[PDB]
């Protein structure tokens, strides 16, 4: 059982006990039930809060990134033969808002990858099935300059080899934070300006930002040598927090996000017009 | 290593307690599914952070 | 009790005894003393030869001189001992031979001299070569015998393609092998720092991927001596002090007897 | 080779599923937890915390600090309602952005009793009696105190205890109402009237603010998780 | 088994 | 439990015991802890060395080879209708460097094969799905001269038949060394020059090299008869050492590799410029 | 045919996985192990071995035997630092290529105490007192002995015991620091000063080398395996 | 033949010891996965190869 | 439907493998063995039999 | 019907007897895999088919 | 276990027993081991004929 | 089971 | 089973 408390039968009152009166100045919410202010019957309650538990609230795979990668003739100008994405829940808004009801969190993370592709041009022959390499590059590790250079050797970095058309790829990541919990909010700086500094840029930092690389990047490429005809592909990344714990509740975001911090820019008017005495 | 638990049965077929079985295949707990058997708690740390917590029928300020 | 010390040692093997009044304790490589091949690790089935005192005794190699420009010296084992008395004869008369070693490096000076020798015992000390040509150092050049070889401060590529030298070009800060010298300390070692000690004493076990092997084809241990800190004295800009290496085979055993191997060192 | 047969559903991906998968960083040394203050086990805990209602969403008052302030006055027209509001916790503009309204907007269905608490922010020399009420759905929404008296109500007497709480009891036909607007699952009407009037002495302000708060009772629950309309994102 |  | 030792509470000292002084000449590293030189508090330690164990360090599939094979009309000039690769970890650098922290090793080996293909030319019709044959030829066994000659009959040699588009192929290999451990380094020769030899080439050998064929080759071919249009394929081989043991630590490679031995050629300058008294 | 349903992740290949697979050479007679000396069970063992620091990376000294030699002198300017260094074990050029720095460069995160050991390679007639120090991050990096004295430090007296060990205690805000450079996870500053000065007699060299060594204490650990930047490969 | 072991649980779900199950399908041990349950050892053979190992509070050279 | 996940190696064919497969001729009445003289259990038995060496391979 | 046997472990992981499990899925034994647990025998029927088998230290012909 | 026989330690001989001599005319292969003709040490044998079974 |  |  996990059902909510039953309603007690409550009758008329004429007393010095006054549950209906209080003083919110104290910081407290008045703990009242229907039977404190109206006559109630006995109700055997069967409803439960099973679906609003922290795990149940976040137990859903959310889209956090759309990485685009091309497979085509390596010409000689800025191309997309490989791509890189900094791992984050902040390029999207929906999961970001959910996680931000709380100041701190701690959880394991499940990543699922949906890969779609298509022919870019009207026609030059076709393409044999593609295998994709999704490589995780943790901070410090050599990042690729070329779609087939030595870093893709991946001897120590974890890589996924996904075959197009196969069931979407899936892996799990442990809790990997440098702290005891993930900070969804950090009121501070990574550096402090000191009176003895040479230029006053030595100590300059972004407000709220912590480490420069956060958690590293996912480097994505098509392992296939190019067909004559170009194939364009998109890798959609779905993120789900599992085995979740959260601390210190916060008011939800009420105005549109403006970048990785708490900054607002416009549409600062969230509430509609409604007359004071209008239902 | 099989783990067996009772399902909270919503719509009952016209046919009592029903169970489901779970086995972990991986050494790293991060790989595990979610148990979804979550215990709850009192809201008081939020709804009542008062040093002297008072009873609702008494005057809040005295 | 009585008056004993970390600095004063007597090593006795066979008819030979070494004394030292300024040691810095002594090292047993990887915590393993030399031992004979056990029956449950045995591979050649023929009854081994164990020459004992006739081979497991101290052989002193030719002295080298340490001066301000000395970049370093190296030796290989069993090679440095190939011509040493009955040990050498046993090595060349058998296809197989295993042996451990006590290495005693000697270098005294005076309380007014200065300098520090890094003494390193390296398992499988493969050295780098002369050329554009890879793995091309000749056997006769790879094996200097008692003489040992030297280190260089830099890589001079043996250019003469047409009639190649086929020699090693061991660069000192790269430990002659493509790595940084400062990390050579993960190998069994001692330092002869002249204000502290006259000598180094390293006990080497037989180390190999096999219980026994060909001593003529394969060296087990390399001895590298590099000046970590240069020799200096008073103000005399051209100081020179001797370094003497004395080595003893230990628990030596040989299998596969037949006619003597005579390698070509020309 | 164990003989197997692939059933329908095979190789699909459901956002709502619950399965195991390979760990990309094996044998990783995880940082242990510490006892951080303020842990939350259920979203419903947040909805039980009183948060202040934007009761005044008139043209110049909305999206301003004054949206939270209802003016009470000793010269108010006593026949008129002080405020009128629909019991639509996730949809009504005054309720939808409260912490309660926000949690409910991530769900399709709500059930349970609610409680409204009002705070008198006038001077101590100010006195008054106010009637606050709740009419279950089905009839004409109250325009007079006379009609409002007939439903669930509390007569609040202003005094040392500064605040009053009216509980809106769960009175519904369906077992769960919808979080969106719908006449089939409508919750009724909340209204406020002066029972007597605000009375002040001389040298005292004749006008003042009333602040209002909403929170869920311990019988309240929600279900069918969904995306909120309260956040979105441009191309 | 570990039947809870 | 596998956590590291706790920090002991340590207070002030005035004694004849001097942990802070030592003599590195002995060959020893001074066994000191923070409490030997500064005042420390009691810390209950929970950190562990789980991820830096030998198995965990090598527990990753590393790219050791890219074998290219063509499927096309058998014309009459040097083609790629089949290919051969000598099995080694030395054609790549990343895993080679990791294995070389140690002198000797002993382990089982897991091979995973990623196969990708593409159309070589603008267009002549298309190609039906290809099956690939990966055959192991141990030293001594007949090597193929032709893409469909009798050796591919594979009656005793192990072969993998891989279908394009299927999950990447995977097999395991036992510890197969002629010795009790694999030698990552061999300071010796396979032959000795003798004074009585006729030419002095009889006894010549490569320094550090042991057997001529090491562990044999993987012969790869497309089993399919050629389509009219050419299909080019690449087989990427990922190697993982499992059930690992290692002996005798070594300094890591500091300068670029120059072939299968320890030879260096250039970029012999690994270290940056930094001033002696600069942080 | 057992009814089965293919979950997401099916038919993928993860480099980090741990599974069984068919043996290509069945019933093979494996060579038994022998007891080889020098076995290693954990990479952290190698990081606990003292290795010599390239402390001197000046223009003509780097990539030379002299990069390991710091000159101490009886006529040195006593006000100046002998050496200054950042506590960045895997990133700082003097530390990154030591055996410690090398193992840490295959990992993303490090934690634990470190110990620095210095060797006096002067003559026996040479004497002196040296102050070696560690300043945890957050303030001005020490330029004077006066400032350095205030942090963690050891006053080393030269004598028969030739070497001195300063332990850098684990003093961090985060539970694990990064192996790359980052102000948020910075470790602080190591500096050295003369406490008195090197004093020699006549007929004695007035100048000499100091060698330095680094190793990890038994509380040190690393995590999140990664590829090193210390090796690479051309097309 | 099922083998059952405890997982070292890192991030704990809000729901104690959790287990995982292993079964070997093949006769050749080379086919087996990695147990990853690895015991450690003392560094002393590397950090202290001295014939007379001395205690840190005593003089290294005596 | 038991939830399964296809690992690498799936659908390959290894010449060296050892697995079960359907019998194409079910319930077939097999001829019993008889005790034939000369049975061999290991190839090494054949290598232990003396055979004559072609010692003279001159032109 | 599961059958459990010990593996002859060649390269031992740094973590004793390890096992593997077998189950036959088919009624016809022809469908079964190979056990590969094969007993050996004496070569004598080939190396020594003599009516009077003699001992190696004695004269073969007497 | 399925390992091959151990090598026995065998010393010098001066006897009327002659394993080294035989008569192949009989049809038999001489059952000799290294210790019948040379001095041998004790070897604990671990090799096996597992891969050469039918 | 039939564990041999 | 062989539960460790
Ligand atoms: C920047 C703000 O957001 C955060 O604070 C925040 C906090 C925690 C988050 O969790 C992600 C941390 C893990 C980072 C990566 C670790 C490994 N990943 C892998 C690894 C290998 C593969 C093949 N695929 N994915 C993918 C995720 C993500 C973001
Ligand atoms: C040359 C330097 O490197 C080594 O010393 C070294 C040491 C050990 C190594 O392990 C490989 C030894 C096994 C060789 C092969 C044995 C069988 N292999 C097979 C066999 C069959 C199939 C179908 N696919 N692969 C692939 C590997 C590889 C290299
Ligand atoms: C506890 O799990 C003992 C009972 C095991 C029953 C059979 C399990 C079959 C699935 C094996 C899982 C292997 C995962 C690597
Ligand atoms: C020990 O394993 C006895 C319990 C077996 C439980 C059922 C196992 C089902 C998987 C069979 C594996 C067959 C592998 C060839
Ligand atoms: C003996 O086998 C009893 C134990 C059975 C354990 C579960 C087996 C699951 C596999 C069923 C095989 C069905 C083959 C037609």
């Amino acid at each position: 059982q996990d059902s909510l408390p039953d309603t007690k039968a409550s009758g008329p009152a004429h007393s010095k006990e006054v549950p209906a009166l209080t003083a919110v100045e104290t910081g407290a919410t008045n703990p009242l039930a229907p039977s404190d202010t109206v006559q109630t019957r006995h109700v055997v309650q069967r409803r439960s809060r099973s679906e609003s538990t922290i795990e149940s609230f976040f137990a859903r795979g959310a889209c956090v990134a759309i990485i685009e990668v091309d497979n085509e003739q390596p010409t000689t100008r800025a191309q997309k033969l490989f791509a890189m994405w900094r791992i984050t829940y902040k390029d999207t808004v929906q999961l970001r808002r959910k996680l931000e009801f709380f100041t701190y969190s701690r959880f394991d993370m499940e990543f699922t990858f949906v890969v779609t592709a298509n022919f870019t041009n009207a026609n030059n022959g076709h393409a044999l099935n593609q295998v994709y390499q999704i490589m995780y590059i943790p901070p410090g590790a050599p990042t690729p300059k070329s779609w087939d250079d030595y870093t893709w050797q991946t001897s120590s970095n974890p890589s996924i080899f996904y075959t197009y058309g196969a069931a979407p790829a899936r892996i799990s990541v442990p809790y990997v934070g440098l702290a005891n919990a993930y900070s969804h909010f950090y009121d501070g700086f990574a550096k402090v300006p000191l009176k003895t500094d040479a230029n006053d840029q030595i100590g300059d930092s972004l407000y709220s930002a912590m480490t420069v690389d956060d958690f590293g990047v996912l480097a994505v490429r098509v392992v296939n040598d190019h067909n004559p005809t170009k194939v364009t592909s998109k890798v959609r990344i779905y993120m789900k927090p599992k085995h979740v714990r959260v601390w210190c509740p916060r008011p939800p975001r009420a105005v549109p996000y403006y970048g990785p911090g708490v900054d607002y820019r416009n549409n600062l008017d969230p509430l509609s017009e409604k007359g004071l005495t209008t239902y | 290593g099989a783990q067996v638990s009772s399902q909270k049965v919503g719509a009952h077929e016209n046919s009592s307690t029903i169970n489901y079985t779970t086995i972990n295949y991986y050494k790293d707990s991060a790989s595990n599914a979610a148990s979804k058997q979550d215990y709850s708690q009192d809201p008081s740390k939020f709804t009542e952070p008062l040093k002297d917590v008072l009873i609702k029928t008494a005057p809040a300020l005295n | 009790a009585c008056g004993y010390s970390d600095r004063v040692l007597q090593l006795t093997l066979g008819n030979s005894t070494i004394t030292t009044q300024e040691a810095a304790n002594s090292v047993v490589a990887y915590g393993r003393w030399p031992e004979f091949i056990r029956d449950d690790e045995a591979n050649p089935v023929d009854q081994p030869t164990e020459p004992d005192v006739a081979t497991c005794r101290f052989y002193t190699l030719d002295t080298v001189m340490w001066g301000k420009e000395s970049k370093g010296w190296w030796w290989k084992l069993p090679d440095a001992l190939r011509d040493m008395g009955l040990f050498g004869q046993n090595m060349y008369y058998h296809y197989l031979g295993r042996s451990g070693y006590t290495v005693h490096v000697q270098c005294n000076a005076s309380k007014f001299h200065q300098g520090a020798l890094g003494v390193f015992a390296i398992p499988e000390y493969c050295l780098a070569g002369d050329s554009d040509k890879q793995r091309y150092t000749s056997y006769a050049n790879a094996n200097p015998g008692e003489r040992g070889g030297k280190f260089y401060s830099q890589f001079n590529k043996d250019n003469a393609v047409t009639s190649p030298k086929r020699e090693f070009c061991p660069v000192d800060y790269l430990l002659g092998c493509g790595v940084l010298l400062g990390n050579a300390f993960v190998y069994p070692h001692q330092i002869i720092n002249l204000r502290t000690n006259n000598s180094a004493t390293i006990v080497l076990p037989y180390v190999n991927a096999l219980a026994i092997d060909s001593m003529v084809k394969h060296n087990n241990w390399g001895i590298a001596i590099l000046p970590l800190s240069p020799l200096d004295f008073a103000q005399d800009s051209s100081v020179e002090i001797p370094i003497t290496v004395t080595i003893a085979p230990m628990c030596s055993e040989f299998n596969g007897l037949r006619n003597v191997t005579a390698p070509k060192f020309q | 080779g164990l003989p197997v047969l692939n059933t329908p559903g095979s190789n699909q991906y459901l956002t709502s599923d619950n399965h195991q998968s390979p760990c990309a960083i094996p044998e990783f040394d995880v940082t242990p937890p510490i006892d951080i203050p303020g842990e939350v086990k259920n979203m419903m805990e947040l909805a039980e915390i009183d948060t202040m209602i934007p009761l005044n969403l008139e043209s110049t008052k909305r999206n301003t600090m004054d949206m939270y302030r209802v003016t009470l006055s000793d010269s108010a027209d006593l026949s008129q309602p002080i405020l009128c509001l629909s019991l639509s916790p996730a949809f009504d503009p005054r309720l939808s952005h409260t912490m309660l309204g926000e949690v409910l907007n991530y769900y399709t269905h709500w059930a349970g009793s609610l409680k409204f608490t009002f705070l008198f922010c006038g001077s101590m020399m100010a006195t008054g009696k106010i009637l606050v009420a709740y009419a279950p759905p089905g009839a004409q929404p109250p325009t007079s105190r006379k009609e409002a008296m007939l439903g669930t109500h509390v007569i609040w007497d202003l005094g040392l205890q500064s605040s009053c709480t009216m509980v809106v009891p769960w009175i519904s036909n369906v077992t769960y109402r919808q979080t969106t607007q719908d006449s089939f699952t409508e919750g009724g009407y909340i209204s406020m009237f002066y029972q007597t009037r605000i009375v002040v002495p001389l040298s005292t302000p004749k006008s003042m603010s009333m602040l209002g708060f909403v929170s869920a009772c311990n019988d309240f629950s929600v279900r069918l998780l969904r995306d909120t309309t309260h956040i979105s994102q441009s191309a | 088994i570990s039947e809870v």
